[PDB]
């Protein structure tokens, strides 16, 4: 652990200092004598080298342990932040993402100096310094009592510096999150800016953000280096004070020579660990504030959900607020103006957020009490824009799990005529968001992912978008066939072919929660 | 080397200045000055103030040591400030140059990499490049200069021994960086390739959380995040260890050389010439301090060579297939077009070809045509700033008029800050139809003589889609008189007007 390795290091340092002081004392008192047996110059060097090697080995072991522990802790914290943020309501997720992303990617990595050079430094300062003081007092108590007078100053200086840098740490963290988020957003919108011709105007704002970040970092650095210089001067003056004292007491012959060398060699050992702690504190501050932000993000209560499970088969979904009942085996079309909680109604039926209009009941039992894990296993949901990550077409078809019957679903939806026209088949690379495929082909890929799956309830948010008349008819025929196969289908189309394709139409109106 | 593409890449993006590099090297050389001068003025009770009482000598020695310490501390503070300022300037320049390179390339090339890869390459890689500037350039130039000067100086006292000393110093300062680099490179490649997979799955979980949650694939993404974090940690430890031992070996070499030098300096060295002691305390100390600094420089060399390789592979990706050629369409200043066809025919391709023909490549600053693609971006900024991405000199009255005439007057009236609402999430803060209307308002606010719209009435209302499309294709409803409007649509009414350029 920290204790054993730090004890070994402190003991080795103290013993090396004492041994060196004694040998220089022996050589001074015996300038040209003692050669040819018990030289006190040959056999002491081997002990000094052995102590140095032991100290190096202990430092290596401590570093390995610290690195492993830091990796484990950072991984656990990142997992906590990801599991907390991503499993919340979509509005809260969109609110606090691009801030959880920063602390997860570039923020929590700053905790490595905290575990690999700050905590060991603190432990070594707590161990070696009293031990060095005790050994110096045993050899020459006057020197130790004289040095203990400069000791309390350095902790007070550390307290002042920490009080004055705590806020700058958080300011730098916020600047970093803002810069990363804005850069990602600007890169995401390069095609739009190039289409409108204003592509070269975003480089300027990127430059302003980068300059701001550089200025903040330079300010902090300046403060840190000034603090390090002040600590170095403090320790050097504290050492020189006792150096003067012992030198004066040695010139007039009041003290023994070996005790003087021992005190002079053990004086810097009192103050070195404090300088190391002061240097490590500034390095660890960024990780400290990133971790504090990470726990702030993670510490948020999520609404609880019950363990109720819907019975086997296609259930019945009722929304009494709109007098809507979606029976199994029939297609129900949700229509209304642009903004009356239709996609929100779908997401409330899923259970991702609260219902815009009254309570939602699935087979009697309320949605809020349903076991979400098991409930989502009986659903197939197709949002407005299906997820299409960079990669191949085959990788995107398997993004949301496997498709049992990919060929038949592709034939029914019409995606087989898309794979055929691609020169590489289902292996063509795709860009971000589906670049490399057209909007109708992206919609058909999403429809293949959604329609072909083991599910009893189908939720589709305008499924026939970007499709011409023939493809619209084919897709609606496939949806109607799936409904005829004993499933609950809830379309959110508001066009004539979609409306005249369902056995029930709900005309959900405004003044529900938001317009 | 000069023809290395990585070298040219880091020379452009990380553009340095010779003045700061020379200043840092001079500051290091001057920091060696106190090391030279600790014993260069008060060797014994001879050199300084001839002969003096012991207490006077003690006081002089203490004050000289403290003054030298103060000077070294101030010099180190200045050198650290200069080096870190240079690193920050280089990092900012590299980030700006990377974004400019991305924005100058065709837009489909910027969409090849995921968000996690973009984060991993625009953060730590740029930091590593700035680190290579500072840490690669300073100790190395210092070691080379110090070693060459020391060998040249010692070639006079004993050239036969000068050859041996040069051989030993070169052997040490070559084998230690060689071991450091050979340990660092292979492990750091794996570490980088694991780091730019940990955050890919971990930003995928953040942007698309609800879909993965409903599909039951979020636990897998988080598991991949954890696994790649573990792999990166092991790779970093494997990088660290042998570099540590290879850097520790110079320290033992330094100790042995110092002890041997002192022992040789207690053998008739004060005789003949006392400055031989100063030379003997100057040469090994500086040379071996530089040798001890070298292994970290070699490790930084390898790390940022990997980083620069990643950056270059980000800047220039392999192109995808080319969109099919389309028939040229003649346009008139005031015409209305209704390009139609099936869902794979190439209406968007024809719109872009028409825009390219009208713009006539570069050299035509007044851009004649602009394509408003259906998947256009909604930024995470205010509504006014979202609308001003097209025309930056539009007053709020014009913005409000456009919003009211595209059907978003009631939406804007209900916004907490009106035109200053932040729209957190971009397209996630609005609804499909509202986003479509916002894009139509963007098109309306524009000042382009030719406006090419791509499926502008998608996700719109039943009672507003047909009227909006007819107004778009009416020569006086939304775009008036001298504006050409080309609309690629899927819902053209059966009974209507204006020419059709249907595809196949
Ligand atoms: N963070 C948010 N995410 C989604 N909708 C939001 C958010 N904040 C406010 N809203 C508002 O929620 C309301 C409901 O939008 P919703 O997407 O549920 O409607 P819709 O019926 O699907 O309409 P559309 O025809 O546009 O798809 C809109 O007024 C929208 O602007
Ligand atoms: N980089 C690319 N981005 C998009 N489509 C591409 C690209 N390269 C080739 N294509 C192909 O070009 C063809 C025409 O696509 P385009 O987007 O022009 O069609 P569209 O008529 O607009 O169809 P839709 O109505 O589905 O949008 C398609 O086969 C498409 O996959
Ligand atoms: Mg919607
Ligand atoms: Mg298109």
């Amino acid at each position: 652990s920290y204790f054993q390795s730090n004890v070994v290091i402190a003991g080795c340092t103290i013993a090396s200092a004492v041994v060196l002081a004694h040998i220089v004392a022996g050589i001074i008192t015996n300038p040209a004598t003692a050669l040819g047996g018990e030289t006190d110059w040959a056999p002491g060097l081997v002990a000094l080298a052995v102590l140095w090697s032991v100290r190096v080995v202990a430092q290596w072991f401590q570093g390995r342990l610290s690195q492993r522990g830091a990796t484990a802790v950072i991984g656990e914290l990142s997992r906590q932040v990801l599991s907390s943020v991503t499993t919340s309501s979509p509005r809260r997720l969109a609110a606090d993402r691009d801030s959880a992303a920063a602390v997860v990617t570039r923020g929590l990595d700053g905790l490595r100096p905290y575990f690999t050079g700050y905590l060991p430094a603190v432990v070594l300062a707590g161990i070696l310094t009293p031990a060095a003081l005790v050994v110096m007092a045993a050899y020459d108590w006057q020197a130790a009592a004289i040095v203990v007078i400069a000791l309390p100053l350095i902790p007070i200086f550390m307290v002042l510096i920490g009080l004055l840098t705590a806020e700058r740490s958080a300011a730098a963290l916020t600047a970093m999150t803002t810069l990363q988020g804005r850069m990602l957003d600007l890169i995401a919108g390069i095609p739009t800016l190039r289409a409108v011709g204003r592509a070269g105007g975003s480089v300027q704002r990127i430059a302003e953000l980068s300059a701001s970040h550089r200025r903040s970092t330079m300010a902090t650095l300046r403060i840190s280096f000034l603090s390090a210089l002040v600590l170095e001067l403090l320790a050097t003056l504290g050492v020189a004070l006792v150096a003067v004292s012992v030198g004066l007491r040695l010139v007039f012959g009041d003290m023994t020579l070996a005790a003087g060398l021992t005190a002079l060699l053990l004086a810097p050992e009192v103050f070195w660990p404090l300088r190391r702690v002061g240097a490590a504190f500034h390095a660890a501050q960024d990780g400290k504030t990133a971790a504090e932000q990470a726990l702030r993000l993670c510490a948020e209560p999520h609404p609880p959900t019950g363990h109720e499970v819907v019975p086997a088969g296609a259930p019945v979904i009722e929304v009494p607020a709109l007098k809507a009942v979606m029976e199994p085996g029939r297609v129900t079309v949700l229509t209304g103006p642009n903004g009356v909680g239709k996609s929100t109604l779908l997401q409330a039926i899923l259970g991702l957020q609260e219902s815009p209009c009254g309570p939602i009941l699935v087979a009697g039992v309320e949605v809020g009490a349903l076991d979400r894990s098991a409930w989502w296993g009986r659903l197939a949901w197709m949002p407005h824009r299906p997820v299409l990550v960079p990669g191949t077409v085959r990788e995107n078809l398997e993004l949301l799990g496997p498709v049992p019957g990919l060929d038949e679903v592709c034939r029914s939806v019409g995606f087989d005529e898309v794979l055929g026209e691609l020169p590489d088949g289902s292996e063509t690379p795709l860009g971000r968001g589906g670049v490399g495929l057209s909007l109708g082909q992206r919609q058909r890929l999403g429809l293949v992912r959604a329609l072909g799956a083991p599910a009893d309830v189908l939720l589709l948010d305008q499924p026939t978008a970007h499709l011409d008349g023939a493809l619209e008819d084919r897709v609606l025929a496939a949806i109607v066939a799936r409904a005829r196969a004993g499933a609950t289908v809830v379309m959110v189309g508001h066009r004539a072919p979609v409306l005249a394709a369902a056995d029930h139409v709900v005309t959900m109106e405004s003044s529900l929660v938001a317009p | 080397l000069r023809h290395d593409p990585l070298l040219r890449l880091t020379l452009e993006l990380l553009r340095p200045r010779l003045g700061r590099f020379l200043l840092a090297a001079a500051l290091g050389v001057l920091s060696l000055g106190s090391a030279l001068a600790l014993a260069g003025i008060s060797a014994w009770l001879i050199t300084r103030a001839w002969q003096m009482p012991p207490v006077l000598d003690l006081t002089v020695a203490v004050v000289a040591v403290r003054a030298l310490g103060i000077s070294r501390g101030v010099l180190g503070y200045c050198q650290r400030l200069a080096s870190h300022d240079s690193a920050l300037r280089a990092a900012a320049n590299a980030r700006t140059g990377l974004y400019r390179k991305l924005a100058d390339a065709p837009p489909d090339e910027a969409m090849r990499l995921p968000s996690g890869e973009l984060v991993a390459r625009l953060g730590p890689a740029v930091d590593e490049l700035a680190d290579v500037l500072v840490r690669a350039l300073l100790p190395i130039v210092v070691a080379v200069v110090l070693g060459c000067a020391a060998v040249g100086v010692i070639a006079v006292i004993s050239p036969a021994s000068a050859a041996v000393l040069a051989v030993c110093l070169v052997v040490a300062g070559v084998v230690a960086p060689a071991l450091a680099a050979r340990a660092a490179h292979a492990s750091e490649t794996v570490a980088a390739e694991h780091r730019s997979q940990r955050d890919t799955a971990g930003m995928l979980a953040l942007e698309h959380a609800p879909e993965l949650r409903v599909s039951g694939r979020l636990d897998s993404v988080i598991a991949t995040f954890e696994r790649h974090h573990r792999a990166w940690g092991e790779a970093a430890d494997r990088a660290a260890a042998p570099a540590a031992v290879a850097a520790a070996m110079p320290t033992a070499a330094m100790g042995v050389s110092v002890v041997g030098a002192v022992i040789a300096g207690i053998a008739l060295a004060p005789t003949v010439a006392p400055t031989t002691a100063a030379i003997l305390m100057l040469l090994p100390l500086s040379a071996f301090e530089a040798t001890t600094a070298l292994p970290d420089a070699a490790a930084q060399l390898m790390r940022s060579r990997v980083a620069a390789r990643r950056l270059l592979e980000l800047t220039t990706p392999t192109p995808l297939r080319s969109r099919p050629d389309v028939a040229t369409v003649d346009l008139a200043p005031g015409d209305r077009l209704a390009v139609v066809g099936p869902s794979g025919s190439g209406k968007t391709t024809m719109l872009m070809a028409i825009a390219d023909r009208l713009n006539g490549a570069g050299g035509e600053t007044p851009q004649r045509a602009a394509v408003f693609a259906e998947d256009a971006h909604l930024f995470d900024t205010t509504v006014r700033d979202n609308l001003l991405v097209v025309r930056g000199d539009a007053t709020d009255t014009e913005l409000v008029a456009a919003l009211d005439r595209v059907g978003l007057g009631e939406w804007l009236a209900g916004l907490p800050d009106g035109l200053s609402t932040v729209l957190v999430g971009g397209a996630a803060a609005v609804s499909a139809g509202q986003r479509r209307r916002l894009l139509i308002a963007r098109a309306l606010i524009s000042a382009f003589p030719v406006v090419l719209l791509d499926q502008p009435t998608e996700n719109l209302d039943a009672g507003d889609a047909r009227q909006m499309l007819e107004g778009l294709l009416t020569p006086g409803a939304l775009f008036a008189a001298d504006r050409t409007v080309v609309v690629a649509t899927h819902h053209l009414p059966p009974g209507f007007d204006c020419p059709i350029v249907r595809c196949t």
